[PDB]
């Protein structure tokens, strides 16, 4: 699929700035910083969960290991 | 009607301070370009590198 | 033609038309104490040639062959009791087992 | 007890879509029915949607959305293709069943 | 002529873990090797203390080190 | 009991990412091999054309490497003969072959220490501690005729007798030849030997950083340079009614 | 054409797949994992053919040959380094890549998406072999288990692999016949992913929302380009650090211990990007289970596409799915960790658990949560 | 004025914009490299052989 | 399309390069040069990258390798000979086809 033959697209009006009128910057602390934030709030409660539930199933796991290793004070009193 | 219509205010939005009415956006950017180019002269220098 | 051509260029791989039959090797069985396995080079893989205990070889009698995967009693697998042969070679995917 | 009224909402409001502000049908994978669905639109309707599309586009292509006014609310989201899509749909089956 | 890891040793050996290691071992030690019959090993105690007490012995070590 | 015990690791002066290797360090390390470890393990991948410039000088390796005989091609009779080892030689080899070497070391065989360092998890870490870290199996742990414990290696028992302790030797440019301090000197070497390019390739690792550092950037403004045609944009839908 | 760019048989496949190629406007860092696979493919060939300039394939020398070609040949050491982490950031982009794929349900794009497992089956093949290369403890033993892998296939088994490799045990023949499958392989991931992208091209690139993205479509050059040159220098930096700081910081090490066919080194850990499947594999205790699960703990990828019930294309709109998605993720990761640990039960059963959930989260939650989630709107 | 100065004569012209890139890459070469040859090296005071290069050289 | 030959973006090449392609009906011998060198070019990477499976580059094992990727793999022997021969086959064809186009202008 090429240009032209795309969407019978009408009433639709654009206005954009040559890149050298305007900054590519651009308004960081304004509306930058803000929305990075309005994203790791957001989906930190719908990612970091499962990633979290490994970590502990990976200590969990790894000191149950470690300790299955270590002698039972108690496996020879006598 | 088409009378009606009118390019939004992009001016602090995004401009860069040099434009902002009554007086020629010439004469300032082909200075800014240069920053802008300024870059990319630098960018293929180092990639050259 | 073909059925020919291929059969050719498939074989032009299996085997080598190099094979061996080193089939034969000396060893002192006092080189391996009681409680202890002796590894050897051996036809391309890992010979084990292991020296048996009293305990040692009680347990693999005592050993439950009729719930085994693969069932074989260590009385049929081994002619002295206190010697034990093997081909250091797992079976699962070829590791030698350790 | 708990209403499926209650949890549309919900996943509504979750999905999220809505923050772009497009309706649901707005979203739905364009498959051989939908566009054919959509290809029966009403040209109001069609153009309607395409702008939503493309602002939803333009915003996402920005990372940024829209003001929290904007936002569609549930009870507001019109189902303006589902009616068509349903016709086409048997349409469809009562076609593919005669064939048979 | 003295070896900087001796005498390292010698103030490492000191610091509280070591000793609450240190004895934890000397314990287990003479704990073993006052039966006749019995199958532990004072291996694990062992590592626990040098674990400790290398660790430090690293801490410094180097400095003394050209 | 698949129990062991995990080397500490130690400050070295070339852990730095942006560190190279003392190299004055490696010279002695250099010379504690050739003097105590270049008698029963072999290290084929190096050869005395590398000091060169790097621990040693030219005329300084060459005599240094006249120091031994090499069995070199055959006569126009045809037989092996010696001859004095020339500059391009490898570090000699303590024994004809493996199994060789196994006979000459209480059945053992000790491994080519050129890539020893990082063929071992560890690294001069272990190797160090390894060294410098032999003691009498706490109870009820008994090593075999012939092995020597040594905690920090698997299984505890080695083939290998501690190889170093105070004076072993003589470090000329005077320096307090301990076990600690020698044993270090053996792990820089060991290192340089597993891999000559450390230096240079740290280096490169820096310039390398200071290039992504300049480079990245650029291209991001660029990039936003680039779509802030995009970025910047607005829409709006005006049919006529 | 006054054109050219247009007017040339040549000429206009570039100015038509780099230049004037409609690209969605609004897409991702996760668009340009691909740009960057190329970029592996290129540095992988390019590095490997350079490599393979020094390479000896030949038992007795195979090894030592490489080291030479550090040692020896100036920047030699370099060019390994960079190859054997290609290796890495290759797989690393192609497991990324397969991920957006996943969660945009590019896998929509079918062919494009078939042809790319295609792509990983072959990367994973490729990079099993030349590993055998260096002929280290690992490249023996992964040699003679990864191959002797196809002992299971019943019949046509125990005799297509006392073929595959060499004669009847891994042996220098086994090695030269790699090293060739080595040095060819690389050319065929190129062509088939020519194939790739042709297939996609015939329908355009995804996008995040997946809904039509006629309506807005950038031309590729102009933006896209540069994009992918940053994106080429940002997971280029990584890649290069591990380089030239910690190479072998993903380097097992017992591979830097010439091949013993004796002794298999106690803790064989297989390469970190194969670690997951292997889990799979050894948590299946039955030779052919253990292998099937394998087959299909990767040969499951060409199901994803049917495994779609989302009335909705991607999965930004369904967050449930969503999570049940990083949920996956994570499984994997999960697996990968239980992989790289010895079999004891504080793992093991985790192991096969996980080794669970991943088939179940693909082949039945996510298609229920599917349909689920579209009743959730009526649909 | 720098910018503008650089600009009309330097980035203007692609003609010219690619000979400053050269002339350019000479200088940022030569000055990198020594820049950072020094960095590193002095983040190495007598470690490296050229450091060391003397006690059969002397310092 | 109900075609697919036509309508599927691999299958269309095939059937647009080996069926449906126009070609000229007066055409001679002189035309399958080409179509040959391809099957040399198979032959060629075909028989060659199987006898790279026994080739070993370097100089103490490089000669003999060949020998035993002949006297040692079966058919090892048919693979070089075909291999080294095609080798000619293949600038045979190369010189024809290279005649033929320089006879009939085909460098046009
Ligand atoms: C010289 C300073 C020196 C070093 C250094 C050293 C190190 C070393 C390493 C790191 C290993 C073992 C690593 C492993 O886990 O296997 C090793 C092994 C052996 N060595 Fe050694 N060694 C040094 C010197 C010497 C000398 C002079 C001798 C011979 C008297 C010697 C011997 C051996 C042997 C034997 C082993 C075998 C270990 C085993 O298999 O149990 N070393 N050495
Ligand atoms: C598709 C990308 C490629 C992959 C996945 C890849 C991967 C590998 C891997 C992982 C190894 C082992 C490296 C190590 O020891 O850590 C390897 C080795 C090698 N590869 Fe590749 N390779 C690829 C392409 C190439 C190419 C195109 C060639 C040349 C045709 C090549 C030639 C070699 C050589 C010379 C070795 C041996 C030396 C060495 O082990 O580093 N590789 N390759
Ligand atoms: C051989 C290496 C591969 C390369 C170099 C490659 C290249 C590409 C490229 C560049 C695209 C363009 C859009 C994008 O960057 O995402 C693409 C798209 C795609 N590739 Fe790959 N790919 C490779 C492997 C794979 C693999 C292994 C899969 C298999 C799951 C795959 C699945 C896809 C999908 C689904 C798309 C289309 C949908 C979309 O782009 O949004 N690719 N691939
Ligand atoms: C383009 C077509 C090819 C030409 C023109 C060609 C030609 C040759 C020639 C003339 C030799 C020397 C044979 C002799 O001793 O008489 C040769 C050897 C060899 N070729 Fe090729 N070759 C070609 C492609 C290949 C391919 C694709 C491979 C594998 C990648 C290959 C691998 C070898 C091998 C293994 C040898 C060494 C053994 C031998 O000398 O016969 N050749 N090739
Ligand atoms: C003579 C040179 C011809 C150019 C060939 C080269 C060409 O397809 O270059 C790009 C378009 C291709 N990726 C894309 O187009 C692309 C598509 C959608 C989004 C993005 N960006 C994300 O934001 C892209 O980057 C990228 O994946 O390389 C391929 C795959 C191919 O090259 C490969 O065969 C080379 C292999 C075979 C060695
Ligand atoms: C998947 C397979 C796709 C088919 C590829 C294959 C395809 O072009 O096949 C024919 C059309 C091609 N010759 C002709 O078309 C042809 C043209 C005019 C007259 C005659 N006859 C004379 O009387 C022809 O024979 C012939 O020269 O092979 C080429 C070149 C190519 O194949 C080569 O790339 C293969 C190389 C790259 C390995």
């Amino acid at each position: 699929r090429q240009f032209g033959h795309l969407t019978r697209v009408r009433h639709l009006i654009t206005y954009s700035l040559s890149p050298f009128e305007q900054r590519p910057f651009p308004h960081y602390f304004s509306k930058g910083v803000p929305n990075v934030w309005r994203r790791l709030r957001a989906c930190i409660l719908r990612v970091a969960p499962p990633f979290l539930a490994f970590y502990l199933l990976y200590t969990w796991g790894t000191q149950e290991f470690e300790k299955s290793k270590r002698k039972n004070p108690a496996a020879y009193v006598n | 009607s088409h009378t009606d219509i009118k390019v939004p205010n992009f001016s602090d939005y995004r401009r860069p301070p040099d434009d902002y009415s009554t007086k020629s956006s010439r004469e300032s950017d082909p200075s800014r370009k240069g920053f802008s180019y300024l870059v990319t002269a630098v960018t293929t220098l180092g990639v050259a590198y | 033609a073909a059925k020919n051509v291929v059969t050719q260029f498939v074989s032009s791989m299996s085997a080598s038309a190099d094979v061996l039959a080193m089939s034969k090797i000396e060893i002192k069985l006092s080189d391996i104490p009681e409680g202890k396995n002796m590894a050897f080079k051996w036809r391309g893989k890992p010979l084990f040639v292991r020296h048996r205990t009293k305990k040692e070889i009680d347990q693999e009698a005592a050993v439950e062959v009729s719930q085994l995967r693969d069932p074989q009693h260590d009385l049929e697998r081994v002619k002295k009791p206190e010697w034990v042969i093997l081909i250091g070679v797992c079976t699962h995917l070829g590791c030698v087992p350790i | 007890s708990r209403w499926l009224e209650g949890i549309r909402k919900w996943y509504y409001n979750a999905a999220g879509f809505n923050k772009y502000g497009l309706m649901r049908d707005d979203t739905i994978y364009e498959n051989d029915d939908v566009k054919e669905a959509i290809r029966r639109l009403p040209e109001n309707l069609y153009d309607d949607r395409m702008f939503r599309i493309k602002r939803a586009l333009d915003l996402n292509m920005r990372q940024q959305i829209l003001p929290k006014e904007q936002w569609t609310k549930y009870e507001e989201d019109v189902p303006y293709l589902e009616p068509y899509l349903k016709e086409v749909i048997r349409e469809r089956k009562e076609r593919e069943e005669w064939d048979k | 002529l003295v070896d900087p890891l001796t005498t390292v040793r010698e103030q490492c050996e000191q610091l509280e873990k070591c000793v609450k290691a240190r004895e934890r071992l000397e314990l287990c030690d003479e704990r073993v090797s006052s039966r006749s019959q019995t199958e532990e090993d004072c291996t694990e105690e062992l590592f626990d203390f040098l674990h400790a007490r290398d660790h430090c012995v690293a801490h410094k070590l180097f400095n003394s080190l050209k | 009991s698949d129990l062991e015990l995990h080397p500490p690791s130690y400050p070295w002066s070339h852990r730095g990412p942006l560190s190279s290797l003392d190299h004055t360090s490696i010279r002695r390390g250099f010379q504690v091999y050739k003097q105590v470890c270049s008698s029963c393990h072999s290290m084929d991948y190096v050869a005395y054309r590398h000091l060169v410039g790097v621990c040693y000088t030219e005329d300084e390796a060459k005599a240094l490497a006249e120091e031994v005989e090499v069995q070199d091609g055959p006569n126009e009779d045809g037989e092996m003969f010696m001859r004095p080892g020339k500059l391009s030689d490898y570090f000699p080899k303590p024994y004809p072959n493996p199994e060789a070497a196994r006979a000459a070391n209480n059945g053992a065989l000790p491994p080519d220490l050129s890539y020893i360092v990082r063929a071992r998890h560890g690294g001069e870490d272990y190797v160090f501690s390894l060294l410098t870290g032999y003691c009498e199996p706490p109870t009820g742990v008994s090593v075999r005729e012939g092995l020597y414990f040594n905690p920090y290696f698997p299984g505890q028992a080695i083939g290998m007798a501690p190889p170093i302790y105070n004076d072993v030797l003589e470090f000329d440019d005077g320096t307090p030849a301990t076990m600690s301090q020698v044993a270090k000197d053996v792990c820089t070497f060991l290192r340089w030997a597993a891999e000559p390019e450390h230096d240079h390739r740290k280096r490169m690792g820096l310039k390398m950083l200071l290039m992504m550092g300049l480079l990245v950037p650029l291209v991001y403004y660029m990039k936003r340079h680039k779509w802030s045609v995009l970025k910047s944009r607005k829409l709006a839908y005006r049919p006529p009614k | 054409a006054p054109n050219i760019r247009k007017s040339h048989p040549l000429l206009k496949m570039i100015n038509n797949s780099l230049i004037d190629l409609p690209a969605p406007s609004n897409i991702s860092a996760w668009w340009n994992f691909g740009s960057l696979l190329a970029v592996c493919l290129m540095t992988q060939i390019l590095t490997g053919l350079l490599l393979a300039m020094h390479y000896t394939a030949d038992t007795s020398l195979a090894f030592s040959s490489v080291a030479h070609t550090c040692r020896n040949v100036q920047y030699g050491w370099l060019i390994r380094n960079l190859h054997a982490n290609g290796a890495s950031f290759f797989f690393i982009c192609i497991f990324l890549h397969i991920g957006r794929g996943l969660y945009y349900g590019s896998y929509l794009y079918k062919e494009t998406w078939n042809t790319g497992v295609i792509l990983l089956l072959t990367l994973m093949a490729t990079a099993f072999v030349g590993y055998v290369l260096p002929w280290g403890q690992m490249s023996f033993w992964g040699a003679t288990v990864i191959t002797n892998l196809f002992s299971a296939i019943p019949y046509i088994g125990h005799t297509l692999v006392e073929w595959a490799w060499g004669g009847f045990s891994v042996d220098n023949p086994t090695l030269t016949r790699f090293f060739a499958l080595h040095f060819l392989l690389p050319f065929a991931i190129a062509g088939i992913t020519i194939i790739h992208l042709t297939f996609l091209h015939e329908s355009g690139s995804n996008n995040p929302l997946g809904i039509s993205s006629d309506s807005d479509k950038i031309p590729f050059h102009p933006y896209y380009s540069f994009k992918d040159i940053l994106g080429l220098t940002l997971m280029l930096t990584p890649f290069l650090t591990l380089a030239l700081f910690s190479p072998n910081l993903l380097g097992d090490p017992e591979n830097f211990t010439p091949a013993n066919p004796l002794v298999t080194p106690p803790h064989i850990k297989p390469e970190w990007y194969f670690l997951f499947a292997y889990a799979i594999l050894r948590s299946i205790p039955n030779k052919l289970g253990g292998v099937l699960a394998l087959a299909a703990s990767v040969l499951i990828l060409f199901l994803i596409p049917f495994l779609h019930k989302s009335k909705q294309r991607t999965m930004t709109f369904r967050p449930l799915s969503q999570t049940l998605f990083w949920l996956l993720v994570a499984n994997l990761l999960i697996l990968t960790w239980i992989g790289s640990q010895p079999v004891e039960h504080p793992f093991i059963i985790i192991g096969q658990m996980a080794s669970l959930s991943y088939f179940t989260i693909l082949l039945i939650l996510f298609p229920t949560i599917g349909t689920l989630e579209n009743k959730m709107l009526n649909y | 004025t720098l910018t503008a100065r650089l600009y009309s004569l330097l980035f203007r012209r692609t003609s010219t914009f690619a000979l400053t890139i050269v002339v350019g890459a000479l200088l940022f070469e030569r000055a990198f490299d020594q820049g950072a040859d020094a960095i590193y090296e002095h983040i190495n005071e007598g470690k490296l052989w050229k450091h060391i290069k003397h006690k059969y050289e002397n310092k």
